[PDB]
Protein backbone atom coordinates (compact mmCIF):
# COMPACT_ATOMS: atom_id res chain seq x y z
CA UNK A 1 0.00 0.00 0.00
CA UNK A 2 2.98 2.70 0.87
CA UNK A 3 4.13 4.53 -2.08
CA UNK A 4 7.74 5.00 -1.17
CA UNK A 5 11.61 5.37 -2.41
CA UNK A 6 14.89 5.33 -0.63
CA UNK A 7 18.00 5.81 -1.90
CA UNK A 8 21.01 5.60 0.21
CA UNK A 9 24.82 5.98 -0.39
CA UNK A 10 28.29 6.47 1.61
CA UNK A 11 29.33 9.37 -0.53
CA UNK A 12 32.75 10.60 0.42
CA UNK A 13 33.15 8.27 3.21
CA UNK A 14 34.87 5.72 3.42
CA UNK A 15 31.96 3.17 5.33
CA UNK A 16 28.45 2.81 4.88
CA UNK A 17 26.95 3.84 8.43
CA UNK A 18 23.52 5.38 7.76
CA UNK A 19 20.30 2.90 7.75
CA UNK A 20 16.72 2.99 7.00
CA UNK A 21 13.40 1.00 7.36
CA UNK A 22 10.11 1.05 5.81
CA UNK A 23 8.14 -1.71 6.60
CA UNK A 24 4.27 -1.70 5.15
CA UNK A 25 1.67 -2.69 7.72
CA UNK A 26 4.29 -3.05 10.57
CA UNK A 27 1.23 -2.55 13.46
CA UNK A 28 -1.71 -1.68 13.87
CA UNK A 29 -2.90 2.06 15.14
CA UNK A 30 -5.37 1.43 18.28
CA UNK A 31 -7.96 4.46 17.16
CA UNK A 32 -7.97 5.05 20.95
CA UNK A 33 -4.75 7.14 20.38
CA UNK A 34 -6.81 9.33 17.23
CA UNK A 35 -10.17 9.86 18.53
CA UNK A 36 -12.31 9.69 21.77
CA UNK A 37 -14.27 6.69 22.68
CA UNK A 38 -17.51 8.69 23.40
CA UNK A 39 -17.21 10.35 19.56
CA UNK A 40 -17.32 6.98 18.14
CA UNK A 41 -19.72 5.40 20.41
CA UNK A 42 -22.11 7.82 19.14
CA UNK A 43 -21.62 6.31 15.69
CA UNK A 44 -21.93 2.69 17.41
CA UNK A 45 -18.43 1.92 16.79
CA UNK A 46 -15.88 0.02 19.43
CA UNK A 47 -12.99 2.65 19.43
CA UNK A 48 -11.35 -0.44 21.17
CA UNK A 49 -11.85 -2.75 18.47
CA UNK A 50 -11.35 -0.62 15.04
CA UNK A 51 -8.35 -1.62 12.88
CA UNK A 52 -5.89 1.12 11.04
CA UNK A 53 -3.17 -0.10 9.47
CA UNK A 54 -0.05 1.83 9.84
CA UNK A 55 3.25 1.87 7.81
CA UNK A 56 6.70 2.62 9.29
CA UNK A 57 9.47 4.66 7.47
CA UNK A 58 12.71 5.09 9.76
CA UNK A 59 16.28 6.88 9.06
CA UNK A 60 19.38 6.00 11.42
CA UNK A 61 22.26 7.63 11.53
CA UNK A 62 24.62 6.21 12.80
CA UNK A 63 27.86 7.29 14.49
CA UNK A 64 30.97 5.46 15.89
CA UNK A 65 30.02 2.37 13.69
CA UNK A 66 26.84 1.14 11.80
CA UNK A 67 25.85 -1.59 14.48
CA UNK A 68 23.59 0.52 15.94
CA UNK A 69 22.14 2.48 13.50
CA UNK A 70 20.97 -1.23 11.96
CA UNK A 71 20.22 -2.47 15.33
CA UNK A 72 17.53 0.20 15.33
CA UNK A 73 16.66 -0.53 11.58
CA UNK A 74 15.93 -4.09 12.91
CA UNK A 75 14.30 -3.74 16.00
CA UNK A 76 13.02 -0.04 16.60
CA UNK A 77 9.72 -1.40 14.89
CA UNK A 78 9.29 -4.52 16.55
CA UNK A 79 9.14 -3.08 19.39
CA UNK A 80 7.11 -0.29 18.04
CA UNK A 81 4.32 -2.90 17.23
CA UNK A 82 4.25 -4.72 19.90
CA UNK A 83 4.21 -1.56 22.35
CA UNK A 84 1.03 -0.50 20.34
CA UNK A 85 -0.25 -4.00 21.04
CA UNK A 86 0.07 -3.54 24.32
CA UNK A 87 -1.50 -0.02 24.90
CA UNK A 88 -4.35 -1.11 22.95
CA UNK A 89 -5.25 -3.98 25.20
CA UNK A 90 -4.67 -1.52 28.04
CA UNK A 91 -6.53 1.43 26.72
CA UNK A 92 -9.56 -1.07 26.41
CA UNK A 93 -9.13 -1.01 30.66
CA UNK A 94 -9.67 3.02 30.66
CA UNK A 95 -11.89 5.58 29.99
CA UNK A 96 -10.70 9.03 28.08
CA UNK A 97 -7.36 9.35 27.52
CA UNK A 98 -4.53 12.74 26.54
CA UNK A 99 -3.09 11.02 23.51
CA UNK A 100 -0.69 13.57 22.59
CA UNK A 101 0.66 12.34 26.15
CA UNK A 102 0.43 8.54 24.98
CA UNK A 103 1.46 8.72 21.50
CA UNK A 104 4.41 10.71 23.57
CA UNK A 105 5.03 7.65 26.33
CA UNK A 106 4.73 4.46 23.89
CA UNK A 107 7.28 6.19 21.51
CA UNK A 108 9.39 7.77 24.45
CA UNK A 109 9.37 4.16 25.71
CA UNK A 110 10.29 2.41 22.74
CA UNK A 111 12.81 3.85 22.21
CA UNK A 112 14.21 3.90 25.75
CA UNK A 113 13.73 -0.49 25.46
CA UNK A 114 15.99 0.19 22.19
CA UNK A 115 18.34 2.19 23.74
CA UNK A 116 18.62 -0.41 27.15
CA UNK A 117 18.62 -3.21 24.41
CA UNK A 118 22.25 -1.82 22.99
CA UNK A 119 23.74 -1.23 26.37
CA UNK A 120 22.95 -4.48 27.16
CA UNK A 121 20.80 -3.01 30.38
CA UNK A 122 17.92 -5.69 29.29
CA UNK A 123 17.72 -8.82 27.32
CA UNK A 124 16.83 -9.20 24.04
CA UNK A 125 15.41 -12.13 22.40
CA UNK A 126 16.23 -12.71 18.31
CA UNK A 127 14.66 -18.60 20.04
CA UNK A 128 17.83 -17.40 21.99
CA UNK A 129 17.91 -14.73 24.40
CA UNK A 130 21.14 -11.92 24.01
CA UNK A 131 22.35 -9.87 27.21
CA UNK A 132 25.95 -8.13 27.07
CA UNK A 133 25.64 -4.67 25.03
CA UNK A 134 25.36 -4.81 21.14
CA UNK A 135 28.86 -2.82 20.97
CA UNK A 136 31.68 -0.48 22.14
CA UNK A 137 29.95 2.56 24.59
CA UNK A 138 31.11 5.31 21.84
CA UNK A 139 28.89 3.88 19.13
CA UNK A 140 25.49 5.18 18.47
CA UNK A 141 22.64 6.31 16.25
CA UNK A 142 20.02 8.80 15.28
CA UNK A 143 16.47 8.01 14.90
CA UNK A 144 14.06 9.84 12.97
CA UNK A 145 10.90 8.01 12.43
CA UNK A 146 7.24 8.33 11.14
CA UNK A 147 4.73 6.16 11.39
CA UNK A 148 2.25 6.52 8.02
CA UNK A 149 -1.58 5.42 7.98
CA UNK A 150 -4.37 6.48 6.01
CA UNK A 151 -5.32 9.79 8.41
CA UNK A 152 -2.07 10.65 10.23
CA UNK A 153 1.45 10.46 10.01
CA UNK A 154 3.05 10.52 13.85
CA UNK A 155 7.08 11.48 13.54
CA UNK A 156 9.22 10.74 16.27
CA UNK A 157 12.70 12.11 16.25
CA UNK A 158 15.65 11.55 18.47
CA UNK A 159 18.86 13.38 17.28
CA UNK A 160 20.01 15.51 14.20
CA UNK A 161 18.28 13.59 10.93
CA UNK A 162 15.29 15.28 10.24
CA UNK A 163 11.58 14.54 8.26
CA UNK A 164 9.88 17.12 6.61
CA UNK A 165 5.98 16.91 5.09
CA UNK A 166 5.94 18.57 2.26
CA UNK A 167 2.22 20.43 2.00
CA UNK A 168 0.33 22.78 -0.02
CA UNK A 169 4.35 22.33 -2.17
CA UNK A 170 5.74 24.15 0.95
CA UNK A 171 7.73 23.04 3.78
CA UNK A 172 6.55 22.06 7.62
CA UNK A 173 9.59 20.98 10.22
CA UNK A 174 7.93 17.79 11.81
CA UNK A 175 10.93 17.42 13.98
CA UNK A 176 13.53 20.01 15.33
CA UNK A 177 16.98 19.18 15.16
CA UNK A 178 18.68 17.82 18.75
CA UNK A 179 21.52 20.15 18.94
CA UNK A 180 23.71 20.62 22.06
CA UNK A 181 23.25 24.80 21.78
CA UNK A 182 18.98 24.73 21.94
CA UNK A 183 18.47 26.77 24.31
CA UNK A 184 16.21 24.16 26.17
CA UNK A 185 19.02 21.04 25.08
CA UNK A 186 22.05 23.22 26.60
CA UNK A 187 19.80 24.35 29.69
CA UNK A 188 19.18 20.53 30.69
CA UNK A 189 22.73 19.67 29.65
CA UNK A 190 24.48 22.53 31.85
CA UNK A 191 21.55 21.62 34.82
CA UNK A 192 22.93 18.47 34.75
CA UNK A 193 26.79 19.52 35.84
CA UNK A 194 27.68 18.79 31.85
CA UNK A 195 29.09 20.57 29.22
CA UNK A 196 28.20 22.70 25.65
CA UNK A 197 31.49 23.49 24.14
CA UNK A 198 31.88 24.90 20.52
CA UNK A 199 34.74 22.77 19.18
CA UNK A 200 33.83 22.43 15.55
CA UNK A 201 30.52 23.32 16.62
CA UNK A 202 28.42 23.15 19.63
CA UNK A 203 29.36 19.77 21.08
CA UNK A 204 28.17 18.38 24.36
CA UNK A 205 31.24 17.95 26.19
CA UNK A 206 32.91 19.43 23.40
CA UNK A 207 32.90 15.61 21.54
CA UNK A 208 29.03 14.74 20.20
CA UNK A 209 27.39 17.31 18.09
CA UNK A 210 23.91 15.76 18.91
CA UNK A 211 22.39 16.21 22.48
CA UNK A 212 19.87 12.84 21.67
CA UNK A 213 20.64 10.02 20.43
CA UNK A 214 20.34 5.64 20.74
CA UNK A 215 23.47 4.54 22.19
CA UNK A 216 26.02 6.32 23.21
CA UNK A 217 26.35 5.05 27.34
CA UNK A 218 29.75 6.95 27.72
CA UNK A 219 28.13 10.19 27.05
CA UNK A 220 24.65 9.50 29.81
CA UNK A 221 22.94 11.21 31.14
CA UNK A 222 24.04 14.09 28.88
CA UNK A 223 22.92 12.25 25.85
CA UNK A 224 19.88 10.68 26.23
CA UNK A 225 17.35 8.35 24.07
CA UNK A 226 14.13 10.13 24.71
CA UNK A 227 12.39 11.17 21.51
CA UNK A 228 10.51 14.26 20.66
CA UNK A 229 7.06 13.11 18.82
CA UNK A 230 4.84 14.86 16.45
CA UNK A 231 1.27 14.06 15.56
CA UNK A 232 -0.05 15.98 12.29
CA UNK A 233 -3.65 14.67 10.49
CA UNK A 234 -3.33 14.67 7.33
CA UNK A 235 -4.11 17.03 4.78
CA UNK A 236 -5.64 17.59 1.48
CA UNK A 237 -2.43 19.74 0.22
CA UNK A 238 -0.27 17.14 1.26
CA UNK A 239 2.65 16.06 -1.74
CA UNK A 240 4.93 13.81 0.48
CA UNK A 241 7.38 13.14 3.30
CA UNK A 242 10.71 13.28 3.42
CA UNK A 243 12.70 11.38 5.81
CA UNK A 244 16.76 12.39 5.74
CA UNK A 245 19.89 11.81 7.60
CA UNK A 246 22.22 15.19 8.18
CA UNK A 247 23.93 14.22 4.52
CA UNK A 248 21.02 16.11 3.03
CA UNK A 249 20.27 18.40 5.40
CA UNK A 250 23.79 19.65 6.27
CA UNK A 251 23.69 21.04 2.17
CA UNK A 252 19.73 21.13 1.52
CA UNK A 253 17.43 23.50 2.99
CA UNK A 254 13.43 22.30 3.65
CA UNK A 255 12.50 24.38 1.04
CA UNK A 256 14.90 23.07 -1.53
CA UNK A 257 13.96 19.43 -0.69
CA UNK A 258 10.19 19.72 -0.55
CA UNK A 259 10.60 21.62 -4.42
CA UNK A 260 13.01 19.03 -5.66
CA UNK A 261 11.03 15.66 -4.46
CA UNK A 262 7.28 16.71 -5.35
CA UNK A 263 8.64 17.76 -8.78
CA UNK A 264 10.67 14.92 -9.47
CA UNK A 265 7.53 12.85 -8.31
CA UNK A 266 4.84 14.53 -10.42
CA UNK A 267 7.60 14.96 -13.35
CA UNK A 268 8.27 10.68 -13.11
CA UNK A 269 4.76 10.83 -13.75
CA UNK A 270 4.22 12.49 -16.72
CA UNK A 271 7.02 11.03 -18.50
CA UNK A 272 6.57 7.53 -17.77
CA UNK A 273 9.21 -2.89 -3.43
CA UNK A 274 10.02 0.19 -4.07
CA UNK A 275 7.83 3.16 -6.02
CA UNK A 276 9.71 4.52 -9.36
CA UNK A 277 8.34 8.18 -8.62
CA UNK A 278 9.63 8.71 -4.76
CA UNK A 279 12.40 6.10 -5.90
CA UNK A 280 13.26 8.69 -8.39
CA UNK A 281 12.88 11.95 -5.84
CA UNK A 282 15.34 9.59 -3.76
CA UNK A 283 17.80 9.66 -5.90
CA UNK A 284 17.71 12.92 -7.18
CA UNK A 285 17.93 13.95 -3.64
CA UNK A 286 20.71 12.07 -2.78
CA UNK A 287 22.74 12.79 -5.94
CA UNK A 288 22.06 16.96 -5.23
CA UNK A 289 23.33 16.72 -1.62
CA UNK A 290 26.90 14.72 -3.06
CA UNK A 291 27.10 17.31 -6.54
CA UNK A 292 26.36 20.12 -3.27
CA UNK A 293 29.49 18.54 -1.59
CA UNK A 294 28.16 16.71 1.20
CA UNK A 295 30.91 14.85 3.13
CA UNK A 296 29.10 12.50 5.15
CA UNK A 297 26.44 9.67 4.06
CA UNK A 298 23.21 10.41 2.71
CA UNK A 299 20.09 8.25 3.24
CA UNK A 300 17.09 10.17 1.91
CA UNK A 301 13.49 8.50 2.22
CA UNK A 302 10.44 9.61 0.20
CA UNK A 303 7.30 8.98 1.16
CA UNK A 304 4.36 9.98 -1.80
CA UNK A 305 0.95 10.87 0.04
CA UNK A 306 -1.33 11.38 -2.35
CA UNK B 1 57.87 13.46 40.05
CA UNK B 2 56.78 13.06 36.00
CA UNK B 3 53.86 14.57 35.24
CA UNK B 4 54.98 18.47 35.93
CA UNK B 5 54.33 20.90 33.28
CA UNK B 6 55.04 24.35 32.28
CA UNK B 7 52.00 25.86 30.68
CA UNK B 8 52.59 29.10 28.68
CA UNK B 9 49.51 31.79 28.81
CA UNK B 10 48.58 30.51 25.32
CA UNK B 11 48.52 26.60 26.71
CA UNK B 12 46.77 24.58 29.22
CA UNK B 13 47.46 21.88 31.16
CA UNK B 14 45.36 18.99 32.69
CA UNK B 15 45.68 15.44 34.08
CA UNK B 16 43.62 12.13 34.54
CA UNK B 17 44.21 8.96 36.76
CA UNK B 18 42.61 5.75 37.28
CA UNK B 19 43.18 2.39 39.17
CA UNK B 20 43.60 -0.92 37.51
CA UNK B 21 43.45 -4.53 38.65
CA UNK B 22 45.93 -5.52 36.58
CA UNK B 23 49.73 -6.52 36.83
CA UNK B 24 52.04 -3.15 36.13
CA UNK B 25 53.72 -5.55 33.17
CA UNK B 26 50.08 -6.37 31.24
CA UNK B 27 49.04 -2.68 31.43
CA UNK B 28 52.59 -1.24 30.05
CA UNK B 29 52.63 -4.36 27.59
CA UNK B 30 49.40 -2.88 26.03
CA UNK B 31 50.26 0.71 26.35
CA UNK B 32 53.81 0.08 25.04
CA UNK B 33 52.41 -1.28 21.25
CA UNK B 34 52.51 2.41 19.99
CA UNK B 35 51.49 1.06 16.79
CA UNK B 36 48.37 -0.28 17.76
CA UNK B 37 46.57 2.18 20.72
CA UNK B 38 43.38 0.76 19.57
CA UNK B 39 44.17 -2.26 21.77
CA UNK B 40 42.36 0.16 24.16
CA UNK B 41 41.62 3.91 23.08
CA UNK B 42 37.88 3.57 21.85
CA UNK B 43 38.05 6.43 19.56
CA UNK B 44 40.46 5.04 17.02
CA UNK B 45 39.38 3.17 13.83
CA UNK B 46 42.50 2.72 12.05
CA UNK B 47 46.17 3.03 13.02
CA UNK B 48 48.91 2.94 10.54
CA UNK B 49 53.04 2.67 12.06
CA UNK B 50 55.77 1.48 9.79
CA UNK B 51 59.21 0.59 10.85
CA UNK B 52 60.50 0.27 14.83
CA UNK B 53 59.12 1.48 18.11
CA UNK B 54 61.43 4.07 19.04
CA UNK B 55 61.38 7.89 20.15
CA UNK B 56 60.77 9.20 16.85
CA UNK B 57 58.76 6.77 15.64
CA UNK B 58 55.07 8.14 13.64
CA UNK B 59 51.67 6.61 13.66
CA UNK B 60 48.68 7.85 11.46
CA UNK B 61 45.89 7.14 12.97
CA UNK B 62 41.89 7.83 12.15
CA UNK B 63 39.08 7.82 14.42
CA UNK B 64 35.66 6.67 14.19
CA UNK B 65 32.72 8.99 13.13
CA UNK B 66 31.24 11.25 15.37
CA UNK B 67 34.19 13.17 16.67
CA UNK B 68 35.26 16.69 15.95
CA UNK B 69 37.97 15.29 13.91
CA UNK B 70 39.08 12.58 11.70
CA UNK B 71 42.55 11.74 11.92
CA UNK B 72 45.89 12.29 13.68
CA UNK B 73 49.28 12.30 13.06
CA UNK B 74 51.67 11.28 16.61
CA UNK B 75 55.12 11.16 17.54
CA UNK B 76 56.81 9.31 19.92
CA UNK B 77 58.83 11.56 22.12
CA UNK B 78 59.55 9.34 24.97
CA UNK B 79 59.58 5.81 25.94
CA UNK B 80 61.02 4.15 28.99
CA UNK B 81 60.39 0.70 29.94
CA UNK B 82 62.15 0.75 33.18
CA UNK B 83 60.11 3.79 34.92
CA UNK B 84 57.06 2.61 32.91
CA UNK B 85 57.09 6.11 30.84
CA UNK B 86 55.58 7.10 27.32
CA UNK B 87 55.35 10.38 25.61
CA UNK B 88 53.51 11.36 22.22
CA UNK B 89 53.47 14.37 20.62
CA UNK B 90 50.24 15.16 17.83
CA UNK B 91 52.57 16.59 14.74
CA UNK B 92 49.61 16.61 12.76
CA UNK B 93 46.01 15.84 11.69
CA UNK B 94 42.61 17.73 11.56
CA UNK B 95 41.82 18.44 14.72
CA UNK B 96 42.02 21.56 16.79
CA UNK B 97 44.76 20.53 19.29
CA UNK B 98 48.25 21.73 18.10
CA UNK B 99 51.18 21.39 20.18
CA UNK B 100 49.53 18.71 22.40
CA UNK B 101 52.08 16.48 24.39
CA UNK B 102 51.21 13.75 26.53
CA UNK B 103 52.93 11.68 29.55
CA UNK B 104 51.68 8.61 30.93
CA UNK B 105 52.95 6.85 33.49
CA UNK B 106 52.14 3.42 35.11
CA UNK B 107 52.72 2.78 38.60
CA UNK B 108 52.98 -0.40 40.86
CA UNK B 109 49.66 -0.37 43.30
CA UNK B 110 47.52 -2.89 45.53
CA UNK B 111 44.25 -3.08 44.92
CA UNK B 112 41.46 -4.98 46.68
CA UNK B 113 44.77 -7.18 47.98
CA UNK B 114 45.95 -7.95 44.77
CA UNK B 115 48.69 -6.82 42.55
CA UNK B 116 47.38 -3.28 40.72
CA UNK B 117 48.43 -0.47 38.46
CA UNK B 118 47.85 3.21 38.58
CA UNK B 119 47.99 5.12 35.32
CA UNK B 120 48.39 8.61 35.24
CA UNK B 121 47.95 10.77 32.30
CA UNK B 122 48.94 14.17 31.26
CA UNK B 123 49.27 16.86 28.63
CA UNK B 124 49.68 20.73 27.19
CA UNK B 125 47.84 21.74 24.40
CA UNK B 126 47.62 24.96 22.75
CA UNK B 127 44.02 26.78 23.52
CA UNK B 128 42.21 27.06 19.99
CA UNK B 129 41.30 30.51 19.02
CA UNK B 130 37.40 31.24 20.60
CA UNK B 131 37.41 28.24 23.80
CA UNK B 132 38.88 28.92 27.07
CA UNK B 133 41.38 26.89 29.07
CA UNK B 134 39.04 25.66 30.80
CA UNK B 135 36.53 24.10 27.95
CA UNK B 136 40.13 22.75 26.22
CA UNK B 137 41.22 21.31 29.37
CA UNK B 138 37.11 19.96 29.91
CA UNK B 139 37.27 18.40 26.51
CA UNK B 140 40.84 16.14 26.58
CA UNK B 141 39.77 15.11 30.45
CA UNK B 142 36.82 13.51 28.73
CA UNK B 143 38.32 11.80 26.44
CA UNK B 144 41.34 10.61 28.23
CA UNK B 145 39.15 9.63 30.74
CA UNK B 146 37.21 7.41 28.14
CA UNK B 147 40.93 5.80 27.19
CA UNK B 148 41.65 5.34 30.62
CA UNK B 149 38.35 3.07 31.04
CA UNK B 150 38.98 1.15 28.39
CA UNK B 151 42.24 0.41 29.02
CA UNK B 152 41.19 -0.31 32.64
CA UNK B 153 38.62 -3.11 30.75
CA UNK B 154 41.15 -4.74 28.46
CA UNK B 155 43.96 -5.19 31.25
CA UNK B 156 41.12 -6.59 33.48
CA UNK B 157 39.77 -8.46 31.24
CA UNK B 158 43.38 -9.83 30.33
CA UNK B 159 44.24 -10.99 33.80
CA UNK B 160 40.70 -12.67 34.82
C1 LIG C 1 39.37 11.18 20.08
C2 LIG C 1 40.07 12.48 19.66
C3 LIG C 1 39.18 13.67 19.29
C4 LIG C 1 39.82 14.86 18.56
O1 LIG C 1 39.13 15.75 18.16
C5 LIG C 1 41.33 14.92 18.33
C6 LIG C 1 42.00 13.56 18.09
C7 LIG C 1 41.73 13.19 16.63
C8 LIG C 1 43.52 13.72 18.27
C9 LIG C 1 41.44 12.39 18.94
O2 LIG C 1 42.30 11.30 19.17
C10 LIG C 1 42.02 13.02 20.25
C11 LIG C 1 42.45 12.22 21.28
C12 LIG C 1 43.02 12.78 22.60
C13 LIG C 1 42.61 14.18 23.06
C14 LIG C 1 43.87 12.10 23.38
C15 LIG C 1 44.39 10.69 23.09
O3 LIG C 1 43.71 9.85 22.45
O4 LIG C 1 45.53 10.36 23.52
MG1 LIG D 1 26.87 8.89 10.68
MG1 LIG E 1 25.40 11.93 9.10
Amino acid sequence: APVWGCASTRGRSAEMEDASAAVPRFADVPVRLLASRRDLDALGLDADALRLPAHLFGVFDGHGGAEVANYCRERIHVVLSAALARLGKNLGEMGEVDMKEHWDDVFTKCFQRVDDEVSGRVTRVVGEVRSEPVTAENVGSTAVVALVCSSHVVVANCGDSRIVLCRGKEPVALSIDHKPDRKDERARIEAQGGKVIQWNGYRVLGVLAMSRSIGDRYLKPFVIPKPEVMVVPRAKDDDCLILASDGLWDVVSNEEACKVARRQILLWHKNNSTDPAAQAAADYLMRLALKKGSEDNITVIVVDLK
Amino acid sequence: RFHRHEPRDHQCSSAVAKHIKAPVHLVWSLVRRFDQPQLFKPFVSRCEMKGNIEIGSVREVNVKSGLPATRSTERLELLDDNEHILSVRFVGGDHRLKNYSSILTVHPEVIDGRPGTLVIESFVVDVPEGNTKDETCYFVEALLKCNLKSLAEVSERLVV
